[PDB]
RNA sequence: ACCUCGAUGUUGGAUCAGGACAUCCCGAUGGUGCAGCCGCUAUUAAAGGUUCGUUUGUUCAACGAUUAAAGUCCUACGUGAUCUGAGUUCAGACCGGAGUAAUCCAGGUCGGUUUCUAUCUACUUUCAAAUUCCUCCCUGUACGAAAGGACAAGAGAAAUAAGGCCUACUUCACAAAGCGCCUUCCCCCGUAAAUGAUAUCAUCUCAACUUAGUAUUAUACCCACACCCACCCAAGAACAGGGUU
RNA sequence: UCUCUUACUUUUAACCAGUGAAAUUGACCUGCCCGUGAAGAGGCGGGCAUAACACAGCAAGACGAGAAGACCCUAUGGAGCU
RNA sequence: ACUGAACUCCUCACACCCAAUUGGACCAAUCUAUCACCCUAUAGAAGAACUAAUGUUAGUAUAAGUAACAUGAAAACAUUCU
RNA sequence: GUAAAUUUAACUGUUAGUCCAAAGAGGAACAGCUCUUUGGACACUAGGAAAAAACCUUGUAGAGAGAGUAAAAAAUUUAACA
RNA sequence: GCUACCUAAGAACAGCUAAAAGAGCACACCCGUCUAUGUAGCAAAAUAGUGGGAAGAUUUAUAGGUAGAGGCGACAAACCUA
């Protein structure tokens, strides 16, 4: 009965009865670590350079 | 066992502590034999402490009454309208004194399971708990995943 | 309360053959009401696709007869003869499992006096006398028909391969020897009442006998699908389909009958009448035999090898 | 496995079950109406009509004569089937041994009916009547019936 | 083979008394028109016939006083005739079996 | 000697097999004292198969003819309320021997009753997606010095196993069957290689990645809620099911 | 006998009516896998499964039933025989 | 940091959780002596207490409405037929 | 520190025991293998190690819908080279 | 009164080939070699098929006799009322 009371959708997409049936969205446990893309520059300028590379190097 | 038995909550008859305390025993019939070895001990009763038993809460009306009988026997009707008989058959005095001074406290509810040994009538003060206490409104009552 | 009835019960002597050749006429008129499905209103006719569905059809199972090719083999033919075959309703692709749409097709005629109530409203609103079995076609969406239409032997044309589909012969609560093709033990040296047992069913360790243990138990009377067989010859007169080899089921039943299935006939379809064969809008008389390149005809020179 | 296979099993054996009905097909060809249990009696009628075809072949046939000779074992019955019953059905060609069910057997409650040639100077069998003509539905009928042989 | 525990009470009645084990109702059962004697559906009326196979019974003790002993089986077809109720003119070479009562109302 | 002597019936054999891979073959890879054909060894792989007879009771064992193969082991040395008792476990007797004798032999032989009507669990179509051999071309080519003799691609035929059928043959006949006929469709991963860092070379990657490399997010059966006395049936133990226009 | 079994008849068997046993039975509301345990679990631990009820088969299990093992040992228990 | 016993504390009362064996206090039914007279008391006595011995007798269950068991056919119930 | 020991009179019962730690002997420096010694446990309650006799905690008995504690959860990931 | 043996007086053995025969085939009869059914069965040892003897050391009816430290035994330690 309990697992009867569990509805699990596999995307986005929920029908609109359960959407309206709704209360409290609960928070994440996990923290979603923010790939690099997303730091919003003025972190990239607020973190320090740490190291000085020879200047004649290639990469 | 439990199971095998009835059970009762807990109850005052009627509100009792609340107002005035009442004895809730009306009725104390003896039944004592005029010759037998059974009911000597009532027999003593009789002549010394059931004046002085009698005097000392007058609520309670006491019978004696007098009867040939190989056991004697004590009857008490409470307020209610329940009925305890209890057999005085070969006890001594302080015995039968204990056993009619518990008749005399108790009450005529049945001596059952008592089942949660507690009985607020108002439970809840600040308020009885319900899922949306602990829990915050938000703007014009916005749920998950909402547009409007 | 209710007593059983039946549909000549209260009927008086002289009301039961004017009821049974009311109805006859009534729905020999609704059979032949259908005759012409292109002038009255059809669905759109789509040309043939590389990765598309037609719908099958429902024949009866007549009987076998033997057939000869031009290089001197015998093979044998069943002749599956469609008596009265319609498509009855089209659900869309959205309503039965989001995958492919469906065409029901029903079968042979049979009385309206021993069907359901709801069974006979359904045909009511359709408009056709009922029918003995109903089963279904999974199409794709561009071979839609009108529910209604009738479809007719020529569909199959000589030269395909087609899978047909019957319930066996039911052969009742058969014993093990019969059924799983079991050996038995001995006859006769010295064997006592145990002629045609299973024997041992289980090992000694396991205390129980797994589910899919072979046993006694009643054995025939479940649909079986024969696959591949290739269609020789049409007649159009008599509506028959001449297939290759045996089919399951008894003769007179019915079976279902839809091109093949197998990898190797993939899209051998684009040479077959894609929504169905039309009698109608052909424009040319079909004859009444349609042959293989390789099955020596009836009327023949007798073939001599060389 | 009996797919196509008529001749139920009756007696001790095949010889035994043709005796058996040949009791009482001499049976019914003497008494001219017959109690028997339902198998029987669908057996005996089966073999009856064909009886009677042979009865209508003929007096001076050999092969209906040694049919008749086999198939009634009273010798007087003989006459009775080539003069009384086949003249009697000149006209008709397979409509007699009228069946119908008796209820139950008293004492091991077996399905039990009645069989009889048709002529039969005995009382009649009280027959299963169709409803009649006047009746509601029929009268509703009727009126269709006509209506429609109007409208034509 | 032999039981190894005896089974309960409650397991006897779940058996015998399912639905599968009763004894179903039924209702083919009808009145008969004439004498409304209970009769049965597709089955001949019991007392209709007990009437019939009576008087069939009398036709074929007058018949075997007719016919001396036994083989005899006349070459003729027979008529029976009530009190009264003269030989009509097509049953000349036909045999006559007279009891002695009237005619019921159902022999025709 | 830890349950079992108020009984756990013992060896083989017949039927039915389930499972493990430390694999006999069919599949795919590395090395070779691999010129080819046969071979040896190592890794992976249990979907499938693993013959017919003689003798000894044999499980073992020896031999004949085959096959790609006639695999190991466990399952109460599988399975005796499914079967046999061939020896092996009595009562008779013979031979050799021990013993005065009665008697005996991990010596042999002839003969010697296999009882149960299923109470409980479990089970009684999982609807279907097969395997292998052989023949022809290549080719008498690659390979030697010659004998000998391949892969890969293509074509055709069968056998086994499964599912059905009666038109020819046959037992037999208004049926059931084989000796007869028809059909049978997707893989499986161990390595072989690009680019490229930790380590500016190189490096197939328990580095980020790229190919063989993934069959499948596979399709066909079956999916109409109630007319039900009675009759028939290719349906069927009863029940249930199909037809009665 | 078998390769390799098949058809038919009777008995048997299934349904209806009547009469109407026996061995057996601690109570059972009586499932599967792994592990554990007086060393082989339906009743214990962890998982899995799970609306109820007959009817007809099968014998893998209930260390299944009838015989206080007939094989082995003990008893200051018997008895036959030389 | 927390959970975690019949260990300990907390209110009350405290003789009230071992095999064989031993010690002690009570007690139902029965008869007798004396009391008692809607079933009791003081003493003596004993055929003085059954969830169990494949215990004996009697009743009824399960197996089970299971195994098994019968009557040749027609008919005028004179007879005939196989 | 404690309160038990000796003797006297009268008897029954135990005297076919297991596991663990240690010193040993036989065996294979094998066995849930056999035999002594020292100690503990079981054949007595409860909690824990998964169910578990012998491993750990804990013993003197009840009611409580109070509390503080004893024993009580297994951590590990590894091959380059001048 | 079954069975082992004996005694008194009885009874039975179709047919064919009969070599003369404790001869051959084969009835009735006596016995029970093998197979199958049955195992709380028809039966506390049967039924069906297949068998040996069947003019003699044959089978059998009646009555009597031999009894347990024994009787009897063409020695199976066989039988002496299942
Ligand atoms: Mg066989
Ligand atoms: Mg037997
Ligand atoms: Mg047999
Ligand atoms: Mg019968
Ligand atoms: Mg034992
Ligand atoms: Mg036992
Ligand atoms: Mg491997
Ligand atoms: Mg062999
Ligand atoms: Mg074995
Ligand atoms: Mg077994
Ligand atoms: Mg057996
Ligand atoms: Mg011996
Ligand atoms: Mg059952
Ligand atoms: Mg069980
Ligand atoms: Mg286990
Ligand atoms: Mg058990
Ligand atoms: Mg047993
Ligand atoms: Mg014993
Ligand atoms: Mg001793
Ligand atoms: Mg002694
Ligand atoms: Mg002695
Ligand atoms: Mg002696
Ligand atoms: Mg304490
Ligand atoms: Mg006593
Ligand atoms: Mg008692
Ligand atoms: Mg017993
Ligand atoms: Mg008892
Ligand atoms: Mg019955
Ligand atoms: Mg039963
Ligand atoms: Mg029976
Ligand atoms: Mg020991
Ligand atoms: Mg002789
Ligand atoms: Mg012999
Ligand atoms: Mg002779
Ligand atoms: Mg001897
Ligand atoms: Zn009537």
């Amino acid at each position: 009965t309990m697992m009867e009371r569990l509805h699990l959708f596999p995307d986005e997409y929920i029908p609109e009865d359960i959407l309206k049936n709704l209360v409290e969205e609960l928070p994440q446990p996990r923290k979603i670590p923010k790939r690099l893309d997303e730091y919003t520059q003025e972190e990239i300028d607020a973190f320090p350079r740490l190291w000085t590379p020879p200047e004649d190097y290639r990469l | 066992t439990a199971r095998g038995t009835p059970s009762r909550f807990l109850a005052s008859v009627l509100h009792n502590g609340l107002g005035r305390y009442v004895q809730q025993l009306q009725r104390l019939s003896f039944s004592v034999s005029r010759d037998g070895a059974s009911s000597r001990g009532a027999r003593e009763f009789v002549e010394r402490e059931v004046i002085d038993f009698a005097r000392r809460n007058p609520g309670v009306v006491i019978y004696v009454n007098s009867r040939p009988c190989c056991v004697p026997r004590v009857v008490a009707e409470y307020l209610n309208g329940a009925v305890r008989e209890e057999s005085i058959h070969c006890k001594s005095v302080e015995e039968i004194s204990t056993l009619v001074q518990k008749l005399a406290d108790q009450s005529g509810l049945d001596v059952i399971r008592i089942r949660k040994p507690f009985h607020t009538d108002n439970p809840s003060i600040q308020g009885q708990w319900h899922p949306f206490t602990n829990k915050p409104t938000t703007f014009r009552g916005l749920r998950p995943r909402e547009v409007q | 309360g209710k007593s059983g009835t039946w549909w000549d019960e209260h009927l008086s002597e002289e009301n039961v053959p004017f009821i049974k050749q009311l109805v006859s006429d009534e729905d020999k008129a609704q059979l032949a009401s259908k005759l012409c499905p292109l002038k009255d209103e059809p669905w759109p006719i789509h040309p043939w696709e590389p990765g598309s569905f037609r719908v099958g059809l429902i024949a009866l199972k007549l009987g076998m007869m033997p057939l000869w090719t031009k290089d001197g083999q015998k093979h044998v033919v069943t002749l599956l003869q469609v008596q009265d075959c319609h498509v009855l309703k089209y659900t869309s692709k959205e309503n039965c499992n989001g995958k492919m749409a469906t065409l029901s097709v029903g079968g042979k005629t049979v009385s309206r006096f021993r069907k359901a109530t709801s069974i006979l409203e359904f045909y009511r609103e359709l408009g056709l006398p009922p029918k003995q079995t109903v089963k279904i076609f999974n199409i794709t969406d561009n071979a839609a028909i009108k529910p209604g239409t009738p479809l007719y032997a020529a569909h199959f044309r000589p030269g395909q391969y087609v899978d047909v589909t019957a319930k066996t012969i039911g052969k009742g609560f058969q014993g093990v020897m019969k059924r799983w093709g079991f050996k038995g033990q001995p006859a006769t040296h010295g064997q006592t009442k145990t002629h045609r047992r299973p024997g041992a069913v289980a090992t000694g360790d396991i205390g129980r006998v797994w589910p899919g243990t072979k046993m006694p138990g009643k054995m025939g009377n479940i649909y079986r699908t024969e696959y591949g067989l290739k269609v020789w010859r049409i007649n159009t007169k008599h509506n028959i389909i001449y297939v290759n080899g045996s089919v399951p089921g008894h003769k007179n039943c019915l079976v279902k009958v839809k091109d093949s299935k197998l990898p190797a006939y993939k899209d051998l379809g684009k040479n077959l009448p894609f929504p169905t064969y039309f009698p109608d809008g052909d424009e040319e008389e079909l004859p009444e035999d349609l042959y293989d390149e390789n099955v020596c005809q009836p009327g023949a020179p007798s073939i001599t090898f060389a | 496995i009996s797919h196509g296979r008529v001749f139920r099993r009756m007696g001790l054996g095949p010889e035994s079950r043709i005796h058996l009905l040949r009791n009482l097909l001499t049976g019914l060809v003497r008494h001219e109406r017959i109690e028997a249990p339902w198998a029987r009696v669908d057996e005996m009628r089966g073999y009856a009509e064909k009886l009677i075809d042979y009865g209508k072949l003929g007096d001076t046939n050999e092969r209906a004569m040694r049919m008749a000779d086999f198939w009634l074992t009273e010798k007087d019955l003989i006459p009775k089937l080539f003069q009384v019953l086949a003249p009697r059905y000149k006209d008709q060609t397979g409509g007699y041994t009228r069946m119908l069910q008796i209820p139950n057997r008293s004492l091991d409650r077996a399905k039990m009916a009645v069989i009889e040639y048709k002529g039969n100077c005995l009382p009649p069998l009280p027959l299963p009547r169709r409803d009649s003509h006047l009746t509601l539905l029929n009268q509703l009928l009727q009126g269709l019936r006509q209506d429609l042989r109007q409208s034509q | 083979a032999a039981p190894k525990n005896r089974r309960t009470i409650e397991v006897n009645r779940c058996r015998r008394r399912n639905p599968q084990k009763l004894i179903k109702v039924k209702n083919n059962i009808d009145v008969c028109p004439e004498c409304g004697h209970l009769k049965q559906k597709h089955v001949l009326c019991a007392y209709c016939y007990e009437k019939v196979c009576k008087e069939t019974a009398e036709i074929r003790r007058q018949i075997g006083k007719q016919e001396g002993g036994p083989f005899k089986a006349p070459t003729i077809e027979t008529v029976v005739l009530y009190t009264g109720e003269t030989p009509s003119e097509q049953d000349q070479g036909k045999r006559i079996i007279e009891r002695d009562r009237k005619r019921p109302s159902w022999f025709t």
